[PDB]
């Protein structure tokens, strides 16, 4: 579902280098 | 196979979540952020005020009574950062899970250092010592109720701002105390009385000193400031008091001592308690001098001004030849408890110049649950054919009000 | 004037050409490339098979061929890479020629050390030891014929049935034997088949000196019998291959014994590998390590033909007429210090190499590029980094390879001058 899309957003944020957005999206996923 | 940004993000996320997860004690200590946050590497001595205590002011007219009150400060030295300097190899970076495993192993060591520092400071600076010949257990007849005694001694002494204390058990005594742990976190935190257990609680070795007596009549007073060598005024740390003894053989930092006649006072009400005054030596200066972590300020001392007498915490001063009882007669693994701001963790962001020097990629992060500020840096080395990685945590643990930190010592049979 | 890409390309080219041209000893070794490619810094022990030829069967119906021989593996471990760490000064980067010269010097160092490792392997692990008081010389009256003796001992043992034998001479014995260096390079190769033959005699100046053994009167303790076994249980309970090259024996004492010594039990005689016929030559065994003050390990596993417990498939692996008796004497061979000459069969030494596991372009501080030397079979890495201390770059060339003396019974070391 939307979990796989937010996982792609997490990967994009991680590749960019933004820790804060990655952590927010990880909290959203869980 | 992890790009640079992915390396930084995964490492910082892993560090933050695992350190915030496996630090039970450091999260019960108050977080202090220095007001002066500047880009300097020298460790400043931060003076945080302690709660002001004033004499009872009664009557309609109070002329020149606000003046003269004492404001006392306690000093913390952050010192140098705690680093974990290691090399990142190809197998670590091959995928996300292996990199997370390596970074978790590093941050686990950093959390070790934080918790070990907090536990050792609480055990060797805690002065509210409670001992019993029995062992901790649920048997009312023959076992010792550590939590009940700790709560009673903190309530009688009135050092708890009415927000409750924090009790920390070692796993042996936590098991003996009959705590179910099935409806609790691994530490006993009731995940979504706060009694917890920690595996980093030290064992307080016995003290072999037997014939120790006070050398002479000594009275201690709270001093707000003193002149340093340059002539400026510098605050005086009013926690520790230097006591001259007959001999200090067999005395080490962390030994819990008591004096024959000296008794606790209710901190706010100044009523004499039944429990003898218990002190902890933090340093042995000479063969006849020690330094005890709460300063014994006597109510009956006539040399004290009322502003100074408002800080009295013992029944009487130290006499000419007063027996010095040793509480830690037997080896026992410590159980600690403290109230409110008894321990403060002081940390400010590490000064860094990001993306300024090519080759070194420094990322500055912060752990909000614990209150630690750190930096994560990587660089490539050809003397190892691998990428050096460094994680730093810059923090200083301060035991503000050691009178509010307690150590429970079971099985002191003597 | 050089840019980073030209630096990398020129350095890799120089390393490959120089290392391929220099080492003759590593060329003679059979290169082995592990099927596994690992991303770990600690190389897994490669268990590579050792094959002894099955005897051919003739006829239309081969349903009854059976005779599944024992499958034995030898273990090769890859050590830490042999690297050359040096500074690339501004003089070396002035033009192409200076950079080529500096990289050539580094490659010469690495190739020399590779040759040294191979020569030490052959000298300290060679089993076939041939000695006499005489010294190598052209005249037949009072001198050696090292090539003839090595050929004879190889033919008697039938180790090299088809392929040729590589003979290596130290420069002094190479000159004494009558081999001329005219129209020849340093190593004795002629400046210029693969299927068969190709028997060559070369001169290698990297052969070490074998120190004499200061041990006398050592006797075998107990009665040791050794059987080649393919599997054993490790501590985890799993099955692990057994390195059937080394067999540990119990002796009266190991005082005065070291890695490089050679021993030859009195009552033990060599056997033809394909015929199992007892040979007049005394069986020669080379020590690898001294485990304790009482036990010691030797390069050829002595498997006695006259063993009842030995299975026929195990009896195929036989090189000894009779096992160690109760009080046999070691009868140390190398009694005088002398520079060694080594010879070995086709597959008696293997060079094992796999690419160095390193991730490139992740850390901008250093520039690492992986290179391979197909002619020699060494995989390496080339790395550069700028150092502010010297206001120039630091260069590092690391070669990762593992030399294995597979089939140590086919490695022969001949040291002359053992007068007493």
């Amino acid at each position: 579902a939307n979990k796989d899309a937010i996982r792609k957003q997490m990967d994009a944020a991680a590749s960019k280098g933004d820790v804060e957005t990655y952590r927010k999206l990880k909290a959203k996923l869980k | 196979a992890l790009n640079e940004g992915q390396i930084v993000t995964l490492a910082v996320d892993e560090i933050i979540e695992t350190i915030s997860a496996i630090t039970p004690m450091a999260q019960k200590a108050k977080k202090y952020t220095p007001p002066a946050a500047s880009m300097q590497r020298s460790s400043n001595t931060i003076w945080m005020p302690v709660e002001q205590e004033s004499p009872t002011q009664e009557g309609w007219d109070l002329t020149d009574k606000a003046t003269g009150l004492l404001e006392l400060n306690v000093a913390v030295n952050m010192g140098e950062p705690d680093n974990d300097f290691f090399q990142l190899r190809a197998d670590d970076l091959r995928d996300e899970t292996a990199y997370r495993r390596r970074i978790q192993s590093a941050a686990r060591k950093l959390a070790n250092n934080v918790e070990l520092k907090v536990a050792n400071m609480a055990a060797e600076m805690g002065s509210l010592v409670i001992t019993s010949p029995d062992a901790i257990g649920t048997n009312t007849a023959d076992a010792w109720n550590f939590v009940a005694d700790a709560e009673e001694i903190m309530f009688s002494r009135e050092l708890n701002r009415d927000m409750g204390t924090s009790y920390f058990f070692n796993p042996q005594d936590y098991k003996k105390a009959g705590y179910d742990l099935t409806k609790r976190d691994i530490f006993g935190r009731i995940p979504e009385d706060d009694v917890l257990r920690s595996p980093k609680l030290p064992v307080l070795t016995k003290s072999t000193a037997t014939g120790i007596t006070v050398s002479g009549a000594q009275s201690f007073k709270p001093v707000a400031w003193q002149l340093d060598n340059d002539g400026n005024k510098v605050n005086v740390d009013n926690r520790f008091a230097t006591v001259t003894l007959s001999a200090t053989t067999g005395m080490k930092r962390g030994d819990k001592i008591s004096f024959a006649g000296v008794k606790f006072l209710g901190q706010m009400a100044k009523n004499v308690l039944a429990q003898d005054a218990t002190f902890s030596v933090v340093r042995v200066v000479d063969g006849t001098h020690v330094e005890i972590t709460p300063k014994p300020v006597a109510l009956d001392d006539v040399s004290l001004s009322p502003e100074q007498r408002a800080y009295a915490n013992v029944n009487t001063s130290l006499a000419d030849a007063m027996a010095v009882n040793i509480l830690n007669v037997k080896d026992a693994r410590t159980n600690v408890f403290w109230a409110d701001d008894a321990i403060r963790i002081v940390s400010q962001p590490i000064p860094a110049n990001h993306e300024l020097f090519a080759g070194m990629k420094t990322t500055s992060f912060s752990i909000p649950d614990v209150g630690l500020n750190g930096i994560f840096a990587t660089q490539g080395d050809i003397s190892t054919l691998s990428g050096l990685c460094r994680i730093a945590l810059w923090y200083g643990v301060n035991a503000t009000r050691p009178e509010a930190i307690g150590v429970g010592l079971p099985g002191q049979t003597a």
